């Protein structure tokens, strides 16, 4: 079915910083990817982004009880909802699971490919970090980047190209669920 | 750390499809959606539901006025269509494989629109349909959209999986393959 | 506690 599409959308956006000190409300109204009108708290009223938002601005604009809700909604919306869902989202923590092996696909010669696995943490900021006997490790160190799970569990993989010898090589992870660093030992 | 948190309401409607979404969002991940058909709240963990609770009436409200919204701004546009943007497709398991301990696929859909795909899982070229879940369509600040298929299975050196994406922004169905040893 | 929703303006 190639049917045209037409696609509208709506985010309805609260940024908070300092936890509800500072709170920015965003009403955004898109058609397909094009952001066309938007009431911005910090400006006061609907702006028309695009060409195509001119007659939304001046016709929402012209409703006085309309950006007064607005206006308020910093308030009565933003505040309100991060204190109902706060205990389980800003303040969610859970550990990563930090897993070492070797990869069980060997792609190179001389050197191998060691994983360091990081996986289930959450919130997503993370620093994981190589070791050699005590040396860190800019050289040959493969990452992932940060992968979403989706399911409000984060995951990310190191790899370290590794001189395969009897020496000790550490994964070492800092994650805000923690208060030291993880670290994970391997030796060949 | 994170001096910075989002919490956005995100909506769309679709035509002629006739297809709705509404869900919250914070810092990227869902927590909970409006099942249009069911006019339920659908909480994206159970546990959210059992601290929190959302009034499911006011979100199908808002996605009429969405579709109403929408059909005027398909006639103020002279019925300029939305361009299709194939998706890239990502296969990977939630935890590190080991043979005959649980695992779950997870086929990550992402930077697509229209919010429409047609997904299927593929053991040894055969659907399988045991167990799999999926989200609705996660926002991006692109606003195009990411979108996730879950298929629980047991790892064995024997199976290959395949992630079966169509989508129309794609010439032929898009296949992400995955082996033990990837 | 109940999250509140934000309407979205008719044009
Ligand atoms: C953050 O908020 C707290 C509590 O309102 C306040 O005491 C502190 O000065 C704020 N810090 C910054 C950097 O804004
Ligand atoms: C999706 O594709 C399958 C074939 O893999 C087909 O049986 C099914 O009808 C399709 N559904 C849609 C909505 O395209």
């Amino acid at each position: 079915d190639t049917r045209p599409r037409f696609l509208e959308q709506v985010k309805h956006e609260c940024h908070f910083f300092n936890g509800t000190e500072r709170v920015r409300f965003l009403d955004r109204y898109f058609y397909h990817q094009e952001e066309y009108v938007r009431f911005d708290s910090d400006v006061g009223e609907y702006r028309a982004v695009t060409e195509l938002g001119r007659p939304d601005a001046e016709y929402w604009n012209s409703q006085k009880d309309l950006l007064e809700q607005k206006r308020a909604a910093v308030d009565t919306y933003c505040r309100h909802n991060y204190g109902v869902g706060e205990s389980f989202t800003v303040q969610r923590r859970v550990y990563p699971e930090v897993t070492v092996y070797p990869a069980k696909t060997q792609p190179l010669q001389h050197h191998n490919l060691l994983v360091c696995s990081v996986n289930g943490f959450y919130p997503g900021s993370i620093e994981v970090r190589w070791f050699r006997n005590g040396q860190e490790e800019k050289t040959g160190v493969v990452s992932t980047g940060l992968i979403q799970n989706g399911d409000w569990t984060f995951q990310t993989l190191v790899m370290l190209e590794t001189v395969p010898r009897s020496e000790v090589y550490t994964c070492q992870v800092e994650h805000p669920s923690l208060t030291s660093p993880l670290t994970v030992e391997w030796r060949a | 750390i994170k001096e910075e948190h989002v919490i956005i309401q995100a909506e769309f409607y679709l035509n002629p499809d006739q297809s709705g979404e509404f869900m919250f969002d914070f810092d990227g991940d869902e927590i909970f959606h409006v099942d249009m058909a069911k006019k339920e709240t659908v909480w994206r963990l159970e546990e959210f539901g059992r601290f929190a609770s959302f009034e499911a009436q006011g979100a199908l409200a808002n996605i009429a006025v969405d579709k109403a919204n929408l059909e005027i701004m398909t006639k103020r546009s002279n019925y300029t269509p939305i361009t299709n943007v194939p998706p890239e497709v990502t296969v990977l398991t939630n935890s590190p494989v080991e043979l005959r301990e649980p695992n779950v696929l997870i086929c990550f859909i992402d930077k697509f629109t229209p919010p429409v795909v047609n997904v299927t899982w593929l053991r040894n070229g055969k659907p399988v349909t045991t167990g799999v879940s999926e989200t609705v369509f996660l926002p991006r600040e692109d606003h195009l959209f990411r979108k996730f298929h879950y298929l629980p299975f047991l790892p064995s050196t024997e199976d290959v999986y395949d992630c079966r994406v169509e989508h129309w922004g794609l010439d032929e169905p898009l296949l992400k393959h995955w082996e033990f040893d990837t | 506690d109940r999250y509140r929703l934000n309407y979205s303006l008719p044009t």
